[PDB]
């Protein structure tokens, strides 16, 4: 089963500041992998569509690279409103992996 | 309207294609001076923006069995076009039925004076 | 809007058996397969396992590491679901989820609010 | 048979009982019969399996259907099975019947076996690529993708000079079937299963360097688990 | 334990053409890397090398008879074939087919037929 | 509106098509485990309601007639299609021409307020 | 080419000079080709009235059309004739001919004669139907059961494995032609007319039981009038 | 709207055809009683009346390049039709669009009273 | 691909973005697609640069299309070159390909030279014209008249028994590539230039009359300039 890994385990950060997050994994040739955050008290949301497309009602400022074993995510600016942690997925198709997550520290 | 099989869907398209409008040079127009065989090949890249690509595989399977039993009936060998026909009934559909305004159909503009 | 919401969720102890569960709206089932999802301060979010649609005759998966611990029902008429443990061991702790989502993304577009399960 | 439609950017069935102008066909240039590759649901690729999922029927006769042009595959076939008793087994390609343009590792196999029936046909009725037609029977020679079709409306050289992986088949068409890589005039390696065309590729790290190259006045087979390479466990 | 048979053509005049077989009744021959072959003992001679066999379609042959020596096959029957063109008096030789015995490597063969002898006349 | 010739028609009319709608079984799809090639063909009876069975064998003469024509004219070989053509002058006699209300023509439905 | 209309229960010629709607093709699938068997007009079925109807020509290629399902025939025919110095007459069938699908009862012949021409071609212009194509020519082989075709607009076993019948050509294509049924290895009966397949199955009522049945090392031909069967009247 | 080529036309168009309406006796329907496979021709002369002639010239040379392309592309041997499908095109440059009067399409009579 | 139309009397591109109905296509009937004769474009007849149009290519695949009747041409040629090792070249044409209805000179050429690729072309990518099929590739034997296509919206003997002009060919497809005329079992005269078919005919004036004339065991070739003629000026 394919393995994934997240990094920086956490970022610290100021606002308006342009951020990107390293995800890795055993190889894998789906561009299925996405990206989804979460809030202390909220359920998990979803952040981008399969490879690059975003989800819906995502702001401009995010964006994503990469295929097989590398990948990431990327923000052009930060906003109050997207403190939480930050996590990618194997969707590639069964069983579903998990990143262990990311922390979005505040300077 | 239809959603992805059990399948995994890789969402990304990779494509290619014979078409190429235009020509580099007058004489690309002509077979002597025109590219080899595999020349007339060209690519592309789509992604799966609104499920659009793995929307696409679960159609493209649907039509595939549609498509299998139309075959057996066909009696033609090699059947190159199918589309045409397919134009013919998408204006079929339209037409030929009565149609001012009270039908549902033809699209008709609202009336000025 | 999927309009889900959880329910049989709290603590029980050890050694038992229960059924989670959840109940939408707004999203025909005959659409979808669902995934259940758990979570922890200790393990981040897990996949726990997945529910086919009638189609694929409703062929099931489960994480190997609680395979044969949980089964999982669904009824489209209802349109619920059922996580079914066949235990409730230990550290099952975690936050449960249930999810399903369009199928030519992923499941993850629709999620729960959580509900909390705990085991003494 | 229904067709794709794109409207609202998301895909719609076209079988309706109303056809509402919202969508409209202005030239016959938005419609495509686009190919997909079976490959892209996820299908295995183990040569053994490919196997599996042919028929080989004979009876009702082959049939072709003309398809717009469409996304490349990682894995292609080329097959020159016959008979057992050397019969030529499946028939040449027609005329204008070419290999699909963009394989990446086109898999080529030769070797005799029962070869049942005359037309072979794909178990789940996936049709065969070949450049742009599509059929419902394996060609000699040139390379078939596995692949289905879809009708839609709408609103460098290692491109295809890429390709490894030639390999003997010992029986054909059955349970029993079996095959073996082959490099250097050499038949080795059984192939089982769970081989990428990149894992039998690094295997070319023997290939006049740390392994086999049977410089006899015959080729050794062997049975791959070195230990995978199986040097020297030929029997 | 493969009860090879030795088979061929009878008594022909020289310069003229022959037919050799041999089939093996106790193997299918179906095992991949199965090598079979020919050879020749001319007046109780040694081994002369006449061709090789392979299940996987491999042939090969004596460059010295190659110019009038053929291999043919029929699987069907577990049969093996030699044509000879141009038969005649240096030709006439006890004949045999052969076997890898030890399988696998080193070619080992190895396992031998009955025996048979052509000449001419 | 014609009548028939000379030669004697019988009324009944016995006849089998290639047309199956649906499938028995999903894997009566795949040509794999299709029907012999024989069974393709369905069969049913028709009889002579208001003469239509006689009058097609008349129309069939007349058409078989025109049609020899037809043929020599052709350059292809196989002539896999007529009828598809025959449609797309369906449409042109009925369009291209002016059409409001004043020509004989769109079946277009009287005029309400 | 006009095209039949349904309407008013009834059919009506397509060519108008004015389309009223009240006719509609919704769709193609309105649309029918359909063959019709030319043996329902009543038009002789005695095998020399066969070969009566057929030219013989040399000159002007082959043509066929593609048509829509129809009505069963009783009477086919298969055909082996060749010219008298054993030259093969008529081209053997193109790809994608088969027999017509549901003929009750297939007359086969074999023989020779003049066979003139090279393209047969019917005297009046009626079509061959091979399954579902229409020709203008002779196949080799297979069976073709006269017909012609229409255009119009709409609004177990026995089935194919009856067939009985099998006789020698004496010359062809020619007043001269002549005919002897053949069984048991048998040539007998000059078949000239007024016989039914059933007329001539109840023949066989001779079959290795009433008459006929030639126990010697060659075979008798009995000339039809026991008077009919004409038993030992062979010359 | 096309103007002629260095090359140097000839006004003269002398041309043969092989269509030939009705037949001369019934017999002549049919292809046993058929002309000489030659004889289906027949001839005629034209004249270049309002540079019409020329202008067929210049516009086929344009044709044929146009043409050279989209051959290529075709994957279908001997383009039986293109016509049809040019038909298909002109009927949808006409249709689906809205279309009572406002649009500038389907040439609606004025309106009486 | 522009459609002629013709409005207003006169010729109009169908290339707009509005159809405007003042053109209309009643029916079907009013399209043609019929070809034109390159000659007609004052184009050199002169055999050997015709060979200069032709360019030898080997690749791409042939292809035709079907087109509607035209006009005739002065002139067309019939061809039966091969390789100097007496390889076939160019490949027999395909069923239903006859010459084009009405030539006035057919030219036809025999001989070897090495007839360079396999497929021919033509350099400016011209029709070949076999009775109704255009082609992009010269076919054996049979007559193909040089020409163009186009399409437009519409709003006794002699005519194919003339022909004249026969000749060999030494070498082919290159600039060294030379013509012998041949009558009478005799090679001769280089053909160089500027000859109409009556230029080449009344040159017959010398057949079994005034000149030439080889009655020896074998043909003497007279090099074109009596002068022309070239009598006894063979070497
Ligand atoms: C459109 O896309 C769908 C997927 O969305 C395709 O559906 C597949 O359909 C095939 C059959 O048509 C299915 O294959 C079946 O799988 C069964 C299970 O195999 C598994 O289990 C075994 C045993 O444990 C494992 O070893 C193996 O690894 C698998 O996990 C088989 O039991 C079935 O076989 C029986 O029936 C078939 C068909 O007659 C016989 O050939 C067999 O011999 C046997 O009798 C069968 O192979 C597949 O699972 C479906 N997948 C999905 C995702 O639905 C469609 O095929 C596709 N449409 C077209 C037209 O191609
Ligand atoms: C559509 O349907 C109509 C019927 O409705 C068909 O019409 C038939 O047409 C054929 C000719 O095309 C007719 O056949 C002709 O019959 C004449 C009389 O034969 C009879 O008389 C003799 C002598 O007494 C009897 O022995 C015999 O039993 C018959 O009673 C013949 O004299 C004609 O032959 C002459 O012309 C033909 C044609 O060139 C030559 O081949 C002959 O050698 C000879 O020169 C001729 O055979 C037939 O009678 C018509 N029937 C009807 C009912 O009209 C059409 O054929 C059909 N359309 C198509 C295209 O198939
Ligand atoms: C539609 O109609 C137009 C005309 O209206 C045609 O156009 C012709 O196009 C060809 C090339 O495609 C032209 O030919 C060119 O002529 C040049 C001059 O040749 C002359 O000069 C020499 C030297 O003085 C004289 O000996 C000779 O008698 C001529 O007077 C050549 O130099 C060109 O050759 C170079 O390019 C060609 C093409 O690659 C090579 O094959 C040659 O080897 C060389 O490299 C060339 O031959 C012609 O002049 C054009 N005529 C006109 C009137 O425009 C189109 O061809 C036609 N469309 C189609 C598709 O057929
Ligand atoms: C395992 O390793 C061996 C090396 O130990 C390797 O053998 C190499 O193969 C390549 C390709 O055949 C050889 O390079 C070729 O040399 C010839 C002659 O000069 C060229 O004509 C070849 O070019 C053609 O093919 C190219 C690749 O498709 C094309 O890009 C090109 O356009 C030509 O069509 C090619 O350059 C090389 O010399 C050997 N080297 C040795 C030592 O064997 C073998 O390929 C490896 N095994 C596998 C299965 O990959
Ligand atoms: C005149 O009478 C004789 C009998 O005196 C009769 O001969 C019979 O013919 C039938 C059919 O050939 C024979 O029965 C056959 O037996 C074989 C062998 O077992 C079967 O394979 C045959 O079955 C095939 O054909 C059937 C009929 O088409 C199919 O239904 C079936 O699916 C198979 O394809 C068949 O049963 C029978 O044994 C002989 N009997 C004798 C004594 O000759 C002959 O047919 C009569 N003449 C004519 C022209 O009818
Ligand atoms: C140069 O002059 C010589 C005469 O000095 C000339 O030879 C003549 O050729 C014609 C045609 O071949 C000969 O007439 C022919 O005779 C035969 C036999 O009777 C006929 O079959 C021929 O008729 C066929 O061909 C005709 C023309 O195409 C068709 O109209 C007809 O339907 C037939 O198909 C034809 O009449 C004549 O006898 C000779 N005469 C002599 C003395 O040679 C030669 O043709 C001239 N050279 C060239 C190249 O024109
Ligand atoms: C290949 O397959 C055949 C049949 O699938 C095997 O023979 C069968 O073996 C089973 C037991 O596994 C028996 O129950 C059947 O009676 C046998 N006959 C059948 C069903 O064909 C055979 O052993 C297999 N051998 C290999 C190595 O592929
Ligand atoms: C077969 O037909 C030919 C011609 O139809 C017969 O020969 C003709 O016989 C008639 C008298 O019936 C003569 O007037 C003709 O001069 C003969 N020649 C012709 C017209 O070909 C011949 O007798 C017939 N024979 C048989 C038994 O079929
Ligand atoms: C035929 O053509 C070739 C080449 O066109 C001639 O050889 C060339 O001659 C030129 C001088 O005219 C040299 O500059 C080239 O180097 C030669 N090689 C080439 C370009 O191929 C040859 O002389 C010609 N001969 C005849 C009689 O046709
Ligand atoms: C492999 O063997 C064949 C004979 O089967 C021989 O022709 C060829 O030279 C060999 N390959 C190499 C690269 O030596
Ligand atoms: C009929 O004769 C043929 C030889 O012409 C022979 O092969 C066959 O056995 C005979 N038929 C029967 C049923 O004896
Ligand atoms: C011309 O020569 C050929 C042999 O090449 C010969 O058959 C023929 O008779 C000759 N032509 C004439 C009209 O003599």
């Amino acid at each position: 089963d394919i393995q994934m890994t997240q990094s920086p385990a956490s970022l610290s950060v100021s606002v308006g500041e342009t951020v990107s997050i390293t995800c890795r994994a055993s190889e894998n040739i789906y561009s299925s992998l996405a990206w989804y955050q979460q809030k202390q008290g909220k359920s998990p949301q979803l952040l981008v569509y399969s490879a690059t497309i975003l989800a819906d009602g995502v702001p401009s400022r995010f964006s994503g690279s990469g295929s097989g074993t590398q990948y990431s995510l990327k923000i052009n600016s930060l906003q109050s409103e997207d403190f939480g942690t930050y996590y990618c997925q194997h969707f590639w198709g069964t069983p579903y992996t998990f990143g262990g997550g990311t922390k979005l520290e505040i300077k | 309207a239809i959603v992805n099989a059990q399948p995994k869907c890789n969402p990304n398209l990779h494509y290619w294609t014979t078409q190429d409008e235009g020509a580099a040079i007058g004489l690309a127009w002509i077979p002597y001076f025109g590219p080899a065989a595999e020349g007339i090949y060209t690519e592309g890249l789509m992604h799966n923006q609104d499920g659009l690509i793995c929307g696409l595989r679960q159609l493209a399977n649907e039509t595939t069995q549609a498509l299998q039993l139309f075959l057996r009936a066909t009696t033609e060998l090699r059947t190159f076009s199918i589309l045409n026909r397919k134009a013919i009934d998408f204006l079929l559909q339209r037409w030929g039925g009565t149609c001012h305004i009270l039908g549902p159909d033809c699209c008709i503009e609202p009336h000025d004076w | 809007e999927v309009q889900l919401q959880e329910s049989g969720g709290g603590l029980m102890q050890p050694g038992g058996s229960m059924k989670l569960s959840c109940v939408a709206s707004g999203f025909t089932f005959s659409n979808y397969w669902m995934n259940w999802v758990r979570q922890s301060p200790e393990k981040g979010l897990e996949w726990v396992a997945e529910i086919r649609l009638k189609s694929n005759n409703y062929a099931t998966h489960y994480a190997e590491s609680v395979k044969g611990r949980f089964t999982i029902s669904r009824d489209d008429s209802k349109r619920s679901v059922y996580l079914q443990m066949n235990t409730l061991r230990a550290e099952d702790t975690g936050i449960y989820y249930c999810t399903r989502g369009n199928g030519n993304y992923r499941a993850m577009d629709y999620w729960g609010q959580g509900t909390s399960v705990t085991v003494s | 048979i229904p067709l794709g439609v794109i409207h609202n950017s998301t895909l719609q069935v076209s079988d309706v009982d109303k056809l509402v102008c919202r969508d409209k066909l202005s030239s016959t240039n938005q419609l495509r019969s686009v190919g997909l590759n079976l490959e892209g649901n996820g299908v295995a690729t183990d040569v053994p399996s490919a196997t599996k999922r042919w028929g080989f029927r004979s009876g009702v006769p082959p049939k072709v259907v003309n398809y717009e042009a469409g996304e490349w595959a990682e894995n292609c076939y080329n097959l020159e099975i016959k008979k057992p008793d050397g019969s030529e087994c499946l028939p040449a390609a027609p005329d204008g019947i070419r290999g699909f343009p963009r394989c990446r590792y086109v898999h080529k196999v030769s070797g005799t076996g029962p070869c049942a029936g005359d037309f072979a046909f794909h178990k789940e009725g996936a049709f065969f690529l070949y450049d742009r037609l599509a059929s419902t029977v394996i060609y000699r020679g040139t390379t078939f993708a596995e692949g289905v079709v879809a009708f839609l409306i709408l609103p460098p050289s290692s491109g295809y000079y890429s390709t490894t992986i030639r390999y003997q088949a010992t029986g054909f068409g059955t349970n029993e079937t079996e095959y073996l890589f082959e490099v250097d005039n050499l038949t080795y390696v059984q192939l089982e299963s769970r081989f990428t065309p990149q894992f039998l590729l690094q295997l070319n790290e023997t290939i006049y360097t740390s392994g086999k190259r049977s410089n006899t006045t015959g080729k050794l087979i062997w049975k791959v688990n070195r230990k995978i390479r199986s040097e020297e466990l030929s029997f | 334990d493969v009860k090879l048979l030795e088979s061929g053509g009878g008594l022909v005049q020289p310069g003229g053409s022959l037919k050799l077989s041999c089939a093996a009744s106790g193997f299918s021959l179906s095992t991949s890397g199965v090598g079979v072959g020919w050879f020749r003992q001319p007046s109780g001679k040694g081994l002369e090398w006449l061709a090789l066999i392979w299940w996987d379609d491999d042939k090969y042959y004596n460059p010295s008879l190659k110019s009038q020596l053929s291999i043919s096959k029929d699987f069907s029957r577990n049969q093996v074939f030699l044509k000879i063109s141009n038969v005649d008096i240096a030709d006439t030789a006890t004949y045999y087919c052969a076997r890898r015995d030890p399988f696998g490597y080193d070619n080992a063969m190895g396992y031998w037929g009955q025996g048979t002898s052509v000449t001419v006349s």
